């Protein structure tokens, strides 16, 4: 809850700005997040989690049709209830 | 989005925003470049090189001179000192 | 005149050539020592980079990238790695003996690594004020090792090493309030005696 300043680098997470746009790097944990001025979340994620992750950005597999596997794990046709 | 999504694949595009009549928003002094290096040579920087072999990232950045100094683009002549 | 020696005793401490212990908890990458200093060719550019090392703990695995003869050999995580071999391989040498990684690079340069954190570079009589960085200048004068990159002595080392970070946009460290007890030993007088 304590508002901190920026940049900020605690716990292996470097919270920096790049090209006038804000970045959060987690290279130790294998990800890079950022935001632009307009507000557009982006997540670059390492192939280590190939076939492993599952969330709102779908699984990091090759296929692009099966990546609605719910928190239980259910291929749901709907992009909404998912 | 379509610009970046192609760029991530290994094939980048260029100057498409020139005629699109839409540039992404950025603060004063900068506007949207495409494929600027992340290691923006700023004002209060050490002049070292060939460590920043990172991939190239899109975003807005200063003009050719006009080094960065605290979130704005300021001319290289007026680089301050710090103590 | 004898052969001086930097050191990193623990996680965040630094001993200069002329001999000056000072405290500097950092998390960015920093210029430990180099030759490219003012009006010199700039042969070698030993660097150091720590991560999660403002507070010493089981965290803070160091990274070290040493830049000599246009090469890129670096180390961390127990082993050393050649990212770019250098030209004059004749001077190159690695002596993995005992607990250390003894590492020569030339006539007047040698590095030692405990495999864990310590960085003990050894320079010969050659230089005698031809270097600068976090270890000072190697001049014999012991109270001018805090000559920041903007060419002035600073009194407070936490501001000093901030002048020697590579990425000029990462997070510079914070001026800690001074006390005799670190965070755990703070108001833990019992433990504070047992550690003592
Ligand atoms: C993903 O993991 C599952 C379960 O271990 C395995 O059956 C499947 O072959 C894996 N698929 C890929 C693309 O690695
Ligand atoms: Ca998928
Ligand atoms: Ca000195």
């Amino acid at each position: 809850d304590q508002r901190v300043s920026m940049p900020y680098a605690s716990k292996g997470l470097y919270l920096e700005t790049e090209a006038g746009y804000y970045k959060l790097s987690g290279e130790a944990y294998g990800f890079v997040a950022r935001i632009d001025g307009s507000g557009n979340f982006q997540v670059l994620l390492s192939d280590r989690y190939f076939n492993k992750t599952c969330g709102l950005c779908g699984n990091f597999n090759i296929f692009a049709e099966d990546d609605f596997m719910t928190q239980e794990g259910t291929l749901t046709s709907d992009p909404y209830d998912f | 989005e379509y610009a970046r999504t192609c760029a991530q694949e290994g094939m980048v595009l260029y100057g498409w925003t020139d005629h699109s009549a839409c540039s992404p928003v950025c603060p004063a002094g900068m506007e949207y470049r495409q494929c600027v290096s992340p290691c923006a040579r700023t004002c209060q920087s050490l002049h070292i090189n060939e460590m920043c072999q990172e991939r190239c990232v899109d975003g807005c950045s200063c003009p050719e001179g006009q080094l960065l100094d605290e979130g704005l683009c300021v001319e290289s002549t007026e680089c301050p000192c710090v103590h | 005149v004898c052969d001086a020696t930097c050191s990193t005793i623990g996680m965040a401490h630094y001993l200069t050539f002329d001999g000056l212990k000072y405290l500097f908890p950092g998390e960015c990458q920093y210029v430990l020592v180099q030759d490219y200093c003012g009006s010199n060719p700039g042969t070698f550019r030993i660097l150091v980079g720590n991560k999660g090392c403002s507070h010493p703990s089981v965290k803070c695995k160091k990274r070290v990238t040493i830049l000599v003869e246009g090469g890129e050999i670096e180390l961390f995580d127990g082993e050393v790695n050649v990212k770019r071999p250098m030209k004059d391989e004749t001077h190159f040498e690695v002596v993995e003996s005992g607990r250390y990684i003894i590492l020569l690079l030339g006539k007047a340069l040698s590095v030692v690594w405990d495999r864990h954190l310590s960085i003990s570079v050894v320079l010969k009589q050659t230089y005698q004020e031809k270097v600068c960085g976090l270890c000072g200048n190697f001049d014999g004068i012991q109270n001018n090792d805090l000559t920041s990159s903007n060419l002035q002595v600073e009194e407070d080392p936490v501001d000093f090493g901030n002048s020697w970070k590579v990425s000029s946009q990462c997070a510079d460290t914070r001026k800690v309030p001074l006390d005799s007890s670190p965070a755990t030993c703070h108001n833990n007088i019992m433990k504070q005696t047992m550690v003592d």
